[PDB]
RNA sequence: GCGAUAACGAACGAGACCUUAACCUACUAAAUAGUGCUGCUAGCAUUUGCUGGUAUAGUCACUUCUUAGAGGGACUAUCGAUUUCAAGUCGAUGGAAGUUUGAGGCAAUAACAGGUCUGUGAUGCCCUUAGACGUUCUGGGCCGCACGCGCGCUACACUGACGGAGCCAGCGAGUAUAAGCCUUGGCCGAGAGGUCUGGGAAAUCUUGUGAAACUCCGUCGUGCUGGGGAUAGAGCAUUGUAAUUGUUGCUCUUCAACGAGGAAUUCCUAGUAAGCGCAAGUCAUCAGCUUGCGUUGAUUACGUCCCUGCCCUUUGUACACACCG
């Protein structure tokens, strides 16, 4: 019984939602009381740069973007069982941090 | 409160050292003196116990002379060393709030100091060009 | 510099101000300035005075517009 | 009559406002009517408003602007020459003080004076590019009238000790009586005289 | 009716509390109030020479009352304004730190403000009473 | 004297820049007369229009 | 808890959250009464939803609207919309439907933005000029 | 303008040829019917096709229609 | 870290592989048209919906030209370009 | 698109699409959002009321407002009209929304001797390669001023300037044994700034970014005036190894031209234009610049082919380097 906090953040929403659903399921069936998920406001990383590699022509601009999403869930259970739940439920697109 | 009053109304266009018009409020009439600004005149008129709602004509000789003394002896009336002019005088190191004819005397002195030593700023004053590093390619036509 | 206004309240002028202002349906800073050749800093205080010792009554009060009508 | 009590004290002059709607809680609309049959539909005074500021959407369609309250149109046209673009609180205050000053000078409903200045000020024939005499539509008549009145007042107040509200009141009353002292009648007279020669 | 500051218009409340604070007398008005500007972005000193400090302190006390834990930098931000920068465009500048700090220190020694936990200054029990009573008198008339 | 007339049909836009509109005005009191006239502003049907002198007919302009 | 509804009102970024509960006719703005709401030229905007329907509808209810965001004019419009919608919502949840329809009808017949929010929002600014539509000044030779 | 392109019009014609009996003169019923029958990649296109199908069914009842 | 290798599922549906192969045959002195049509045939065999090969530079002459070699179906605008 | 049809079936572009804005008391939730209550408590009147602080252990509840997945919604829906009665179009009604609902990203074929070899360890050929055209250090220059021009910022004032008071956004960014980030609060200093703490790798702290225009109350009073603040003298600070050719900031003093701008000429159709600031980029220092963002918020069209051009058809041509022929 620890107040474990998991924080999920990734640039691609499908996999992040899959990870949040997986932890919700593996904290449900393994009967643990859970307090989420909670969605932080999305972060839009904007780089606006000139299209031309020289300085000629009409002044036209590109607006590139990298979105970031962040979800948090709080778990109330022993440390090792939540650790194993986190360890099985990974994905290349979505990085994790378990903290107390 | 409006007051009916006469006699003391001298519209005399002659005031201290220069022809300061009497129709203008005292805070700003002193700004005619070269060396005195709105804020310096405002602070002097405060230190001389002159209600600023009184016009330059409405004043009398006691206020005039107190203003002269407070303007020419700023320290003696608690004017801070940062509020006056020509701080740390180049000649003697004192704080001198320089006024009308001394103002031109000291400007001539500073400029001639710069020219005699052959400083770049003095040489540019000599040519009539801007000294503070501004561009003159396009905007010094006048 | 023109328009040669009046810079102080004066006895003859004060007789003028007392005599003429009850014949005005509308008085304000501008009305006094252009029917008295006084300045504005005098017109404002004349309106205030005549407000205390009643000679002019107000319709509206504002910093930028003073509206004043006949006392009667 | 309608007095009724609340935990927070409500001003009494506000309680007087349940019976009718009045401009600045001082001027009534229902006693104002338009003398010109042609201009009745393009001067909207039928729907009372408390203040000449409604944030309406009047640029959407073509004639939707004719349904704006006329005092609001005058207020908007006070908002000009760059420095005064956007400052509509100042404009509505100008209009309110002008209505007061009009009532003081002229023992009439100031809305009526505004309507009369607007109906007198608009040229009925004009010229279009050699130029040819043409007639003027009612809506053009109305908004040419408003533009003329506001431009005349704004010209008068510039570099003059007289306030903008007083210049506005002066222009409106001079137009409302149809005298050549106003800026709007003078310009209307010019426009119709020129349209005369072009027939 | 239980009167508070929120029930009275601001302008006349700051006026009344400043007249009270100057009538009362004990407030520690500093000696440089005849020489200084309120803001570096300002150009001229306050016109009301003999009262501006009292009206500043009254508005400051009302500001503290209406809130929780507001310090001297936030008052510096509050009382600042646009600066005339000549040919450059206008820009916000903060107000004078010494003035606002001396005002809050005078209000604190008269027992109106008090150092709060979490930092800053918050209104006092007697400060709340004084502000509330000076609000009650204003709305009585 | 000025007469009054009501637009009963909008024929079309005219002028080189299109700033004038052809309308068929119709007298209020003397309902048996219809005159074609040019108008500078925007006009709908039923727009009552004031004519300085009604004894003139217009066809086109550029 | 006896009777309470919650509504909202918007003008472009400003949002006014109103709580309408049973009470002795109290109307409040961020803890201060409506009678001293700023710009006073626009005060009759926040008096309209009161006069147009009669104050008696506000005898039984006690309304505290919290307004945040936007600007002064936008907040005035958001407050008026919140108050009107809140009265209608209370007559929906407790009082009969005929009265609620009558109030909705009168509100709509006077002004549409008492019940329905103005959907206008600021158009995004595009490169090549200082505004949504305005373009940089173009030169030749 | 609101001219409906070839994609919606052809899809509507195919729908009416195939599934005329189970298709009505109401936009909501036809919307659900198109959703179950057609694999439309966007809801906007789905609504446009359903509405044009409703228009054609509403025209047919008064008399036959070319192409269909 | 741990680096592994896996072969490509369709050599002809990979544009990178085809571009590298076209580089190789072009470096090998093989004619430009033959190499481009080799790319096109190979990709169409792998089942692609369409394929385009564009070769630019100075071809046998001082002036630089651009030769295009299309086959099949190709879209240009909208979101589906990023997908397919 | 309807359709006409010596074609018939197709492919690209358009449209679909994607991102974003507007609606949802309809799902899922929230101790990094907010709230109703409840403890403990303030002042003010005692009706059990009005405004607050506090408690991220109160072993409470919730989701209107905030956040964001998962959906719903608009399709011209209804009604009048008109038109091959086909495609459409115009008015109303309802609706959050009825211009393709608003804004963008994406974007065919053919081309230009358009720009870029000074973004590239992208490059052929030429040149140079030890007194170098490589590289590095010191100092200067890129700012140099009779003059012409382009993008702009301040203004010429009273719809204002100054002084007090009121007091409201939105998009964003942020570090550690530094070469050093965002900085609250406390203290000193007129200021600019200095100092000591503490929070924040961030829906948690800066930050409600208490922004500016604006609103109120006074002072000024039609004049180059308290409009304007260039140029200049003196002094104080900060960044930097280094401020002279003022880096920048602050204080006093100096107080120009300009009184609305000739011929010409730019941009713009609604939350738009104009006004007003703010953040990010550049960045040790410096923003009168760009890119976005909100605040206040209009006048006038909703039309035409006159001017400047664009598209399609017919037609003439001695043009094809294509009428700048």
């Amino acid at each position: 019984i620890h107040k474990i906090r998991i924080t999920l953040t990734s640039t691609k929403v499908k996999q992040l939602e899959n990870v949040s659903a997986n932890i919700i399921r593996n904290a449900a069936q393994y009967n643990i009381v859970k307090k989420g998920p909670v969605r932080m406001p999305t972060k839009v990383l904007k780089i606006t740069t000139r299209k031309t590699p020289n300085g000629e022509g009409s002044k036209t601009w590109d607006a590139y973007e990298m979105r970031i999403h962040k979800r948090v869930i709080d778990l109330q259970a022993p440390a090792s069982t939540v650790k194993r739940i986190t360890q099985i439920t990974i994905e290349p697109g979505v990085d994790v941090e378990v903290t107390i | 409160l409006v007051v009916q009053e006469q006699g003391s109304f001298q519209h005399i266009l002659r005031l201290l050292n220069t022809n300061i018009d009497g129709r203008i409020k005292i805070m700003y009439a002193l700004t005619k003196i070269r060396g005195v600004g709105r804020r310096y005149a405002n602070l002097v008129c405060k230190k001389a116990d002159v209600e600023l709602t009184k016009r330059a004509g409405e004043l009398t000789q006691e206020e005039l002379e107190r203003i002269v003394t407070i303007m020419q002896n700023p320290t003696n009336y608690k004017i801070p060393a940062w509020f006056l002019n020509r701080q740390k005088d180049q000649v003697d190191g004192k704080d001198y709030h320089v006024l009308a004819n001394n103002l031109e005397s000291k400007l001539r002195d500073d400029l001639e100091r710069l020219k005699k030593i052959r400083s770049h700023r003095g040489i540019r004053h000599f040519w009539g060009l801007k000294v503070r590093g501004q561009h003159t390619k396009t905007t010094s036509r006048g | 510099d023109k328009a040669q206004h009046i810079v102080i309240l004066d006895q003859e002028k004060y007789d003028r101000i007392l005599k003429d202002v009850p014949t005005y349906k509308y008085v304000s800073v501008s009305v006094l300035v252009d029917r008295l050749k006084i300045g504005g800093s005098l017109a404002r205080v004349a309106l205030r005075q005549l407000e205390e010792d009643g000679i002019i009554t107000p319709v509206l009060k504002h910093s930028k517009q003073a509206i004043y009508t006949r006392a009667q | 009559l309608q007095v009724v009590e609340l935990a927070t004290t409500i001003p009494l002059d506000v309680q007087e406002a349940q019976r009718e709607v009045k401009l600045f809680n001082k001027w009534s609309f229902e006693d104002v009517e338009v003398k010109d049959v042609s201009l009745v539909d393009y001067i909207q005074i039928r729907n009372p408003v408390f203040v000449s500021h409604t944030a309406g959407k009047y640029a959407s369609k073509r004639f939707r602007k004719a349904q704006c309250p006329i005092v609001e149109r005058l207020t908007n046209s006070l908002m000009m020459n760059g420095r005064n673009n956007g400052k509509k609180l100042k404009a509505v205050r100008i209009v309110k003080h002008a209505l007061e000053i009009i009532h003081v000078l002229t023992e009439q409903n100031p809305i009526q004076v505004v309507v009369d200045a607007i109906v007198n000020s608009g040229a009925r024939e004009d010229s279009t590019r050699r130029r040819q005499a043409v007639d003027v539509s009612p809506l053009r008549r109305v908004n040419q009238a408003i533009a003329l009145l506001t431009i005349g007042a704004r010209e008068a107040s510039f570099r003059n000790i007289k306030t903008i509200a007083e210049c506005l009141a002066e222009e409106l009353i001079n137009a409302a009586k149809g005298s050549s002292t106003s800026y709007a009648i003078k310009k209307k007279d010019e426009l119709e005289r020129v349209a005369k020669s072009n027939r | 009716p239980g009167v508070s500051v929120r029930d009275v218009p601001a302008q006349d409340f700051i006026n009344a509390y400043a007249q009270f604070l100057q009538r009362q007398g004990k407030l520690e008005v500093p000696g440089y109030v005849d020489i200084v500007k309120t803001s570096a972005g300002n150009d001229l000193p306050p016109q009301e020479a003999e009262t501006w400090f009292y009206k500043r302190a009254a508005s400051i006390a009302r500001h503290i009352y209406l809130r929780k834990q507001v310090g001297v930098g936030a008052l510096n931000k509050l009382y600042g304004g646009a600066k005339n920068r000549g040919f450059r465009p206008h820009k916000h500048v903060d107000a004078s730190g010494s003035i606002n700090r001396k005002c809050v220190q005078a209000l604190q020694k008269i027992g109106v403000l008090e150092i709060s936990p979490k930092g800053g200054r918050r209104i006092s029990e007697n400060g709340q009473r004084d502000l509330d009573r000076i609000a009650a008198q204003t709305l009585e008339e | 004297p000025v007469t009054l007339a009501k637009v009963i049909k909008v024929l079309g836009r005219t002028g080189s820049r299109g700033g004038v509109t052809q309308v068929r005005v119709e007298f209020l009191e003397d309902a048996s007369r219809t005159i074609v006239r040019n108008v500078k502003g925007p006009v709908r049907e039923n727009d009552i229009l004031c004519l300085m002198e009604s004894e003139r007919e217009a066809r086109r302009l550029r | 808890s006896t009777q309470s509804v919650q509504t909202f009102g918007k003008k472009k970024t400003a949002t006014a959250v109103a709580h309408v509960k049973a009470g002795k006719g109290l109307i409040k703005i961020n803890g201060s009464p409506i009678t001293l709401v700023q710009p006073e030229i626009l005060r009759f905007k926040v008096y309209e939803p009161l006069t147009l329907v009669g104050l008696d509808k506000f005898q039984g209810i006690d309304i505290r609207v919290k307004v945040t965001g936007g600007g002064h004019v936008s907040q005035v419009y958001a407050i008026r919309q919140a108050i009107a919608k809140g009265l209608v919502a209370y007559h929906q949840k407790y009082v009969d439907e005929a009265s609620k329809n009558e109030l909705k009808k009168i509100f709509a017949s006077y002004d549409k933005t008492l019940l329905v929010a103005d959907s206008r929002r600021m158009e995004p600014k595009k490169f090549g000029g200082r505004g949504a539509r305005a373009r940089f000044q173009k030169s030749y030779r | 303008g609101r001219v409906r392109t070839k994609t919606v019009k052809r899809a509507s014609k195919v729908l009416i040829e195939r599934f005329y009996p189970k298709l009505t003169l109401d936009f909501e019923t036809n919307k659900r019917l198109t959703s179950e029958i057609a694999v439309i990649q966007s809801k906007r296109l789905r609504n446009k096709i359903a509405g044009y199908t409703t228009h054609l069914m509403k025209r047919i009842q008064k008399g036959p229609v070319r192409g269909i | 870290i741990a680096i592994y290798a896996e072969r490509v599922e369709e050599r002809g549906l990979s544009a990178a592989v085809q571009a590298e192969a076209l580089k190789a045959k072009l470096l090998s002195g093989l004619p430009i048209r033959r190499a481009a049509y080799g790319v096109l045939r190979f990709a169409m065999g792998a089942g692609a919906k369409g394929v385009e090969v564009v070769i630019s530079g100075k071809l046998r002459a001082a002036r630089a030209k651009s030769q295009k070699y299309a086959d099949g179906f190709m879209i240009h605008s909208g979101q589906p370009t990023r997908d397919f």
